[PDB]
């Protein structure tokens, strides 16, 4: 059923886990670095799960699409192809700015942190302030411990504070994944749907010193030997059946004023899913003749058609619901409610007005802001706007840099740089700048920026070529000018000629001017946010409803029981998929070409011994009633035992507008089964040795 | 797919 | 399941019925005039029930379609209001030609028959004229009790031979009909599919004279007084429940050549699915402007839809099952099996041979023939040919007319040019007669016909032009003009000048001609057919597999059970449909547009003693494993104690194609619940009247 | 709709 729910809130749902079907104690599942839940990892993004005592890691094949694509080459594709290492010397890096993080300790630091904020006084941008100087010098102390990062967390619009740390791995390596039409079988065509028949997994290995700290990537690394790891389920999952998900779920807006839901449906969510379109459609086009655009933009394109469909399956799932009448309606009764209690219910009503003020501060710009944040995120010019704020931040001591730019950020920084050599194509880029500077002048005069305007000099097409010319110049399209640039001082910066260079110190100061107002509005929200949304969740409870906070980054359970759903009138869903299934959709054509050894094994019906008999086939993908999002692609998913039965990778259509207003009836995570993981690591693209190392070979 | 956007 | 048993073969299924979960006795079911199976009539075409003493008879909409179009006009439209009458003397004629037959008695005819065609000797049209010969006599002797009409059925290719004597009730009306988006809800594009949520019902009465004795219609004329009639079920159905049906299924062809499957899917299927499609367009069009062309022209739109949709489910459903295949490799298995039996497979190996030329023969000329009897079924041309014919016919002795032209088809021709006047406008008949020469037109030189060619005159535009406009000039556009050439003789024909008349006397003596090869080939037919298909038989037996003779129009009877089926995998179909299912397809538009009173019925939960506690409605369709075809639409649903729960009206789409080959994992009738018909008539269209006679009220 | 074609 409903709900993320904290590891702090398991009292509360210890009665509910036991009725579902648990038959662990929850004191069992309460002990967040023991066995299991010590094995859950988190990647930045995705969940993944340790799977054996030599630091074997499953995932998804989406979690993993990134790592697969930066080892890939037109000619030698591991996304098409897949990838095997037959022994660990043969696993190749995930990449610089692969983690896997594995939790140490959490701690409640509220009080400190409402008290930091409150000595700040009636300032708002002093405001933010206080609360980022209280999170950097909290966050100095955890990480003097080498090896480790930690993290600092608000729930509840601010209501209580917790600081995560996680040992940081920073070599992760790649060490299977299932050829393309497994991993991705039915491409973006299925993707958000059910039925499905996806092999959504993957498998890296982490590393460390021969120390046993952490440490970049070297061949003197060794496998690490975590303390706990999950066991494949020696019992078959059915219909009916208890199922737990543990991983980090990113973000909800549950709580949330109508006038921001009608903010996103309206504007947000069109105008994204619009602009990924074009995009998508661009870059497809040109891979069309250019193998090498194709591989090196396929990671990229990816996230554009996940993040589109899924913008349009919320909206669809809003009509279907009428998302818009009832966030309207759960307003007024809330409203109506606080008045109700006169003199207590003042100071929410007051938050209320304000958000809501706030709110239509950031309707103002939307336009200007988006489209400047997306111009700037192509790749000549993301990285001249980085490095020139670098060499800006590291003037100053290190306390005092942004988030972002201060030492503890310093390799991620350079390891995007290096990667984006996998991720980058002049002609592409420049195809992009050009969309982005042609939407940039159909912006209003009231929509503008002065230092974009001046350096562009006019708003016609022969401004937009002019430009395009000007910044096909910049030398940052190789890796090591940019890393060259990574090193430099401000002054350098300021006397260059590499135009892309020019463009970012023209444009900085505006985006330091931006930010500060972006700061003091958020200032603001932080005095409003905590009142309002304690309201909010007092009304909930006087409702009888289900109490927990949207997410945001952190460790989440969710549980409930394998199921399907009815999406309408005479039909279901069943719970299950099977093998017959696969081949069934097989045309031939990506993306539905399945290799052959799977077209042979499912016709002479070679199950391997992973049969259920329930079902008269290999399972495939299975449906349940848990509540995940985005982020908890990848997760382990565990029985009444606590072993693993699959891996959560999507949601089905209709369950996508949950993300504002949850609906049970059509709310199921799709998971890919263990016993398919396993059937196609055994007769399809076959991974003995790391099922021997699983102990299930 | 279940990853996090953005 | 499987097989539209015949009544003699209930000893065979008795187990099987009983197993499935029937009630009463096998000798209960075995006696044919009683109850219940004395209740259940034919329609011609459909299947229907008594369902009061009173005489109230029971069908589906689609049945009693033609009778609620007769008594429409653009200004009173019944079609789209429905009918209601409050007393029995409002209740309107259903036309001249609507029937009732009421089973009298059954007689094996076997011996006789086949003696009959021996005296033929070996001349083939001869063998066809014995026949015709035989039958005429026999049913002449059958019709010498008044009332009674008689009918000879051949089964299993002509091995066996049964005569049908049935009272013939002439009187029928129309009580009761639900409005159009009810009895039709989703039209067109609902038809032959699942999900289903149509209220596919309609009521007639039947009517006699005073003297108890069938009469034509009349203001003196009373309710017929069954012998027999239906109950409503006091147990709510359910899935898994025992049903069963009789009725009177029309035609099936699972037994035939390979090379009979073959043309019918590559060529005739195809070919009039194109016809009835382009036929259409034409009338959908001319309706939108004209309201008079669109009432008049329903009843045959409602049958070119149904026809060339349930064409296209075929095709489909042929390349789902690989249809051709299994067609090509049971003959071939059945070949196999002749050769093996030396000397005593001989005869039915040289009857395959003959009937596969014999389809050859028709396959020459198959282009042509189609053409023009399509051509001279448009209204005007239809008329005069049929007239015409008539008038040659009349100065035979009656024993000596073609069947279709004696006396005792006179009221069916009387009652059709009467019909004619509420589905006839010029303009429309107009382009469906420039509609069919064009296509005369693109027929090969070999296919054509020297007399159209000649009263043609021509071959391209101009000519059709010249033809349509001569042909306007018919006075066969009134009734008064069709029932004076009704009574006319021969000379008079050939004398006249209306250009219709004309028509018919020049492609008589061709229309003549290409009958007597039609009744050689039969000839040849009669001698094969019963040899190959009593060896098809024969092997089936031997197979182990289910042995029952393709449907013929007589009566037959189905059993299982409520049950789903599952189109792909990840999915199921429920067995039934609720309420809340037909207010979700509700768009304001035909033909998803609800009575308000249906939509407000529902919204506010009024379910009228009706609900089924076990899906939570009242429900509205449901699917079983029974096998029907057509003509059994209208046939009532009993359960395990003989109790009405529904009527059979549909199948859904994969079903289709189980007219050629059987498949039993998709193969499911969709009828309509008995709640739902009282569901209506309580909430929505009331007649409370109807309810009461039939103690539901 | 199951009625008899033709
Ligand atoms: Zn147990
Ligand atoms: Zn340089
Ligand atoms: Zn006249
Ligand atoms: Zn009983």
């Amino acid at each position: 059923g409903e709900g993320m729910w904290v590891p702090q809130q398991l009292p509360e749902i210890a009665g509910p886990l036991k009725k579902a079907g648990l038959k662990l104690s929850p004191q069992q599942i309460s002990d967040l670095t023991g066995d299991p839940m010590g094995a859950v990892v988190a990647l930045g993004g995705c969940t993944a799960s340790f799977v054996s005592p030599n630091g074997l890691v499953v995932t998804n094949h989406a979690c993993a699409y990134g790592a697969i694509q930066l080892n890939s080459t037109a000619e030698n594709n591991l996304i098409k192809n897949g990838f095997n290492a037959p022994t660990t010397a043969d696993e190749v890096s995930a990449g610089p700015n692969a983690r896997v993080f594995v939790l140490d300790e959490i701690t409640d630091v509220t009080k400190d942190a409402k008290a930091a904020i409150a000595a700040a006084g009636d300032d708002a941008l002093a405001r933010t302030k206080a609360l980022e100087a209280f999170e950097k010098k909290l966050i100095a102390d955890c990480e003097a411990e080498a090896g480790f990062r930690c993290r600092l967390y608000s729930f509840s619009g601010g209501n209580t504070y917790r600081l995560f740390k996680n040992l940081e791995i920073k070599d992760v390596r790649l060490a299977y994944a299932p050829p393309g039409s497994v991993g991705k079988f039915g491409g973006d065509i299925d993707n958000w749907m059910w039925p499905r028949h996806t092999g959504a997994f993957a498998f890296y290995r982490a590393y460390v010193g021969k120390d046993g700290k952490p440490a970049a990537f070297s061949k003197d690394n060794v496998p690490y030997q975590p303390k706990h790891w999950l066991k494949f389920a020696d019992q078959p999952l059915g219909a009916g059946d208890f199922v737990m998900v543990a991983g980090y779920p990113g973000s909800t807006n549950r709580y949330a004023l109508a006038a921001e839901f009608d903010n996103t449906a309206q504007w947000t969510y069109p105008t994204i899913a619009r602009h990924y379109k074009n995009q998508i459609a661009m870059v497809e086009a040109a891979g069309k003749q250019n193998a090498d655009i194709q591989v090196k933009y396929a990671a990229t394109m990816a996230g554009w058609n996940n993040t589109s469909k899924n913008y349009d399956g919320q909206l669809e799932g809003f009509k279907r619901i009428d998302a818009a009448g009832q966030k309207l309606r759960e307003e007024a009764a809330v409203l109506g409610w606080l008045k109700g209690q006169g003199a207590k219910g003042q100071p929410a009503l007051d938050a209320h007005a304000k958000l809501l003020d706030l709110l239509e501060q950031s309707k103002a710009t939307r336009d200007r802001d988006l489209t400047l944040a997306l111009f700037n995120n192509t790749a000549m010019l993301g990285s001249a706007t980085q490095l020139y704020r670098l060499s800006i931040e590291r003037e100053k001591p290190n306390a005092e840099r942004e988030s972002g730019y201060q030492e503890r950020d310093l390799p991620a920084i350079e390891g995007g740089l290096k990667q984006l050599e996998r991720r980058y194509v002049a002609a592409m880029d420049r195809q992009l700048q050009e969309y982005w500077l042609n939407e940039y002048i159909k912006l209003p005069a009231d929509q503008r920026v002065a230092a974009v305007d001046a350096w562009l000099g006019g708003n016609d097409a022969a401004a937009v070529k002019r430009a395009l010319d000007r910044l096909a110049g910049t030398k940052l399209g190789s890796t090591e000018e940019r890393l060259k640039w990574f090193a430099a001082d401000r002054k350098a910066f300021e006397a260059s000629n590499d135009p892309a260079i020019q463009y970012a110190v023209a444009v900085m100061p505006t985006l330091l001017k931006l930010e500060q107002e972006r700061k003091t509005r958020a200032g603001e929200n932080l005095a409003a946010r905590p009142v309002y949304l304690q309201a909010l969740a007092d009304y909930k409870k006087s409702q009888g409803e289900f109490v927990y906070p949207d997410a945001n980054l952190s460790l989440r359970i969710t549980f409930g029981n394998v199921m399907g759903y009815a999406p309408k009138d005479g039909m279901e869903y069943t719970p299950f998929t099977t093998l017959e299934g696969v081949v069934a959709k097989e045309t031939g054509q990506d993306p539905f070409d399945s290799p052959k050894a799977l077209l042979d094994a499912v016709a002479a019906k070679r199950y391997g011994g992973l049969e259920d008999k329930r079902i008269g086939s290999v399972p495939v993908n299975y449906l349940s009633d848990l509540d995940i999002t985005g982020g908890n692609a990848g997760s382990p998913v565990l029985d009444a035992h606590g072993k693993l039965v699959g891996l959560a990778f999507d949601g089905n259509w209709e369950s996508v507008s949950s993300n504002w207003v949850f609906d049970p009836k059509m709310t199921r995570m799709i998971a890919v089964d263990g016993r398919y993981l396993r059937w196609i690591m055994q007769e399809v693209y076959p991974a003995p040795q790391l099922l021997k190392e699983m102990n299930v070979g | 797919d279940r990853v996090y956007i953005h």
